[PDB]
């Protein structure tokens, strides 16, 4: 089966800085286009980013940009989401994507999620 | 961008008939929509991807269609595992994914 | 990395075992639109000879890759002639060939003097005139650049989005043999009225040794009033003729 | 009446490259949009008339495309006047003549 | 070249009275269906008016109507606007604007804007 | 689900001359709309079912048109009783049975 | 010709309970679909229920379930519906309408209203 542990949720101060991490055991890491979706408390669904099998367009949601910061590592087979300067309104269950399938024609759909971790933003 | 529409917010039934589910798109997306089923107090399932086609480990009750701006997923029989929030995405403009507002089915 | 369309590519298929089944049923393709044949009778045609054209255009320019039609791609980019017997194959491209800001390096042309033939290519570069007044080698009022660039961006309408197209041409010119799809050569017989297929040649009859020496680079034997009445085996190379 | 839409707001770009801008439309017109460059201080000017077609005294940087909802103004190369604010305007549905909202194109 | 002048702009108290004045002369007055436009500042632009090459629809913003009213003299080369009971919400910079073209079916584009003026209402 | 809406809010007339209304829906409807009219201090009136075809006891000054998206109701000439409220109704997609919002015809 | 007398309105406290009577004597009842149509004072027309020439598909509005019920009988020609715990946002004009036609497919036009009846919730 496909496991996708992650962490580093928790509580800070609006104005902080967070840094999610996140671990794949199942599938083979790379050539898969992980992502990041948070969810409120009481809403539906959203969106964050996205970056490659590499390093290359990591595709934010343009009300976040210039806050956030997602990066992967091969080696470790990890995935990280970094956030700067919250904004009191990003507070929110967070989930380690996988993309469903191998090549990029297909690519853009949500398959194999993880269960999530939540972030609250507060003082 | 794309305002994704589900146009009912809940549905009452029973376990065992059909459930019928609808989305609604605000531009012409073509067969590039996907079904999620959060259970309640579970990781968001991927039930089916690009519209009719299933997924792996998928029970055959579950089917889909489309191709313009109606959508609709229709469970055959209920179990009672199938009450949940509903979800629908559509991939073909980007960024960002829009996903729907949830239709949660309950029992009645 | 296709190429763009006002320069298209073009890869000649050589001798091969081709599978069509697997492309008419990969239901990630969305346009498959056979011409010149019924596309179930795909697996048992030997094409003499197989090219295949690949190209970058938008999403609501695919219906001008057809045989007789108007607009920009099909007056000067890309001509298909009126007794195509291929296939055209399109699907999209949003993830591959668009990029945020534009993907400005798929360019198509949008000013010449005439149509184009029937697989015409035109990579000239030469300053557009729209006027009476010559400029020679500057642009200005009437005068033009006739290449303009696809703005290709993934936050665009589907119809404005890249769309990869490839077509497939098949012919049967005069070859022996060529491509042709999967098929068990079963073991041959002799001296019995037998339906036969020697890699494209279909026919009846009895099958006998010969004794015609079929010049090493003949495929096949011509009668007065061209019927077919000898074939050359091509597994073991032996002539033999063909009564009826 | 009908809400016409331009969907980045503000390009951070440098001069000499490539620039898009695209406008969307709540209604289906066809062909009839124009752009307008309100510059820093200056009046406005009008670049394109009729979607494509140019005005008179435009330079060739400036292309037009789009149809029906989707419409897209395209500068190859900026020059250092033309980072302003831009303006799309249809004129099929009146009363009102309705603007877009601009979009800023800087330096950087 | 086309020149565009007005002038009439100025502060008013909320319930005042302005007439902008507008002399055209390059091009050939009448036959152009001018109009008028204003731009709040700090927002995008608007639709206030337009007439004919004489007197006949003149056509306002149903924002507006009961308080505007748009004529023009063809002998003078003029074109005016007047303004009663200002809402201390017409504050704005007040553009006129040409019609690009002379025949009635490709009328409706804002071709050689003039250079604007600028009317607040306060107290 | 459906947002129904009426393009023009109120029309300034005279008692004679013609009317049109305008009546916009959100998704397509095909035929399905009709027309009602609250008078002043009175129960409302079906005028039109079924897009263009009127009621019985319906005079013949009221017509309908319109397919799809947009529908327009038409009177002739307003009799000093036809100042009052029209409504827009769609029946194809329910629960609920969506309205319109008004157009309240006056005399000036 | 038709006539459709109802009754049962007036004034309760948030959280009462009312029960609207409303009797058909014109056309035949039974066959018809009977139905419930609120307008708020000052607002359009909205929505309540609709049951059947019989029991079946009581068929409410989504904003106001297991708060009301629709009923009838064919042999007293009556039609009633009831509502219990009401959100001091219930107060508007009620209206019982036909439905316009005998068979089922032609069936959800408003054919044929009814003079409303008055219902305010206050304190
Ligand atoms: C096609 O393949 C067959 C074998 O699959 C070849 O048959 C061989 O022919 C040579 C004669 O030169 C014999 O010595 C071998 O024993 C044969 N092999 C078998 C398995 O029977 C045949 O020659 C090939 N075709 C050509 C044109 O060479
Ligand atoms: C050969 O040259 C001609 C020049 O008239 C050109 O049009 C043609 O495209 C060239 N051949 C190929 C295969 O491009």
């Amino acid at each position: 089966e496909v496991q996708l542990v992650e962490s580093g949720g928790g509580l800070v101060q609006p104005g902080g800085t967070l840094r999610l991490s996140c671990v794949a055991s199942g599938f083979s890491f790379s050539n898969y286009w992980m992502s990041w979706v948070r969810q409120a408390p009481g809403k539906g669904l959203e969106w964050v980013a996205n970056i490659k099998q590499d390093g290359s367009e990591t595709h934010y949601v343009d009300s976040v940009k210039g806050r956030f910061t997602i990066s992967r590592d091969n080696a470790k087979n990890s995935l990280y989401l970094q956030m700067n300067s919250l904004r009191a309104d990003d507070t929110a269950v967070y989930f380690c994507v996988k993309d469903r399938t191998d090549w990029e024609l297909i690519r853009g759909y949500f398959g194999h999620w993880g269960q999530g971790t939540q972030i609250t933003v507060s003082s | 961008d794309i305002v994704m529409t589900q146009t009912p917010s809940s549905l009452s039934l029973s376990p065992g008939d059909r459930a019928t589910l609808s989305c609604r798109a605000s531009e012409n997306i073509i067969n590039y929509l996907a079904w999620y089923q959060q259970r309640p107090g579970q990781s968001p399932r991927l039930l089916i991807y690009d519209a009719s086609n299933r997924a792996t480990g998928i029970p055959a009750r579950f089917s889909g269609s489309g191709s313009g701006t109606d959508f609709t997923l229709t469970i055959s029989s209920l179990e009672p595992e199938d009450f949940a929030v509903y979800y629908c995405q559509q991939r073909i403009i980007w960024p960002p994914y829009t996903f729907g507002q949830g239709t949660k089915v309950d029992i009645k | 990395r296709f190429a763009s369309v006002y320069a298209w590519n073009r890869k000649r298929i050589s001798n091969c075992v081709a599978d069509y089944s697997v492309l008419y049923n990969s239901a990630s393709f969305s346009t498959f639109k056979c011409y010149g044949v019924s596309p179930t009778k795909l697996n048992d045609l030997c094409f003499t000879n197989v090219y295949a054209d690949s190209f970058v255009i938008r999403g609501d320019e695919v219906r001008q890759i057809a045989p007789g039609q108007t607009g920009k791609i099909a007056d000067y980019n890309y001509k298909l002639p009126d007794d195509f017997t291929g296939c055209v194959i399109a699907w999209n491209s949003n993830n591959l060939d668009s990029k945020v800001g534009g993907n400005y390096n798929y360019r198509y042309r949008l000013f010449r003097k005439s149509n184009l033939k029937p697989f015409e290519r035109d990579i000239s570069t030469e300053i557009y005139q729209a006027g009476s007044k010559p400029c020679n080698g500057v642009e200005g009022f009437n005068c033009y650049f006739p290449l303009q660039s696809y703005g290709f961006q993934p936050t665009n309408g589907v119809g404005y989005q890249p769309y990869r197209v490839v077509v497939l041409s098949f012919e049967l010119l005069h070859a022996p043999a060529t491509v042709c799809g999967p098929k068990k050569s079963t073991n041959l017989v002799k001296n019995k009225c037998v339906n036969f297929n020697f890699n494209g040649l279909t026919g009846t009859g009895v099958l006998t040794e010969s004794n015609k020496k079929f010049l090493p680079f003949q495929q096949f034997g011509r009668d007065i009033a061209d019927t077919t009445d000898a074939v050359r085996d091509p597994q073991t190379l032996e002539i033999l003729d063909i009564t009826p």
